[PDB]
């Protein structure tokens, strides 16, 4: 039974190493990134929640009819 | 804020020219012709420095 059905027990258990990784590697991401989004919309210095401001390439910066512009 | 510099009633004197419109329309062509270099140095100066305190000499 044991050789025809089934493995080792080093197998299941080197999968499970492999999958405990993989999950515990998941889960600090997953804290990063929540302490990377507090801080990305608390001070706007990240790439992240960048809300527009007006294009300076709209201003005309030439003689204005008057000296004081 | 900080305190606005004005010049003194004195710097602000000058001998005026005291014609009327009418005069000043009937000798504006001769005189845009006669008097240009001042007056284009004054509007230089004044479209360049944007403040009136800059350009009273
Ligand atoms: C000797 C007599 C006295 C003792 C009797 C012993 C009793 C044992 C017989 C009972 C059968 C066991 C039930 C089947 C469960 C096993 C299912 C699965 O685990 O087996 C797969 C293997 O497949 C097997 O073939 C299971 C198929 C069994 C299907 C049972 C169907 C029987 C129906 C009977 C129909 C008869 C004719 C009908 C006429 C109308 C494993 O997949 P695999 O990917 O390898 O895993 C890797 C393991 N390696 C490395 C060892 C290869």
């Amino acid at each position: 039974i044991a050789r025809t059905f089934y493995d080792g027990p080093e197998k299941n258990y080197e999968k499970t190493m492999a999958i405990l990784q993989i999950e515990a590697e998941k889960a600090e991401l997953r804290l990063k990134e929540l302490e990377v989004r507090r801080l990305m919309r608390a001070r706007g210095d990240g790439p992240w929640y960048q809300y527009p401001t007006i294009d300076k390439a709209l201003i005309d910066h030439s003689p204005k009819t008057t000296p004081d512009n | 804020p900080g305190i606005v510099e004005l010049p003194t009633l004195e710097d602000l004197k000058v001998q005026e020219v005291k014609v009327s419109s009418s005069v000043l329309k009937a000798a504006a062509h001769h005189y845009g012709a006669q008097c240009d270099k001042p007056n284009k140095e004054f509007m230089l100066c004044r479209w360049e420095e944007k403040d009136p305190r800059r350009c009273l000499e």
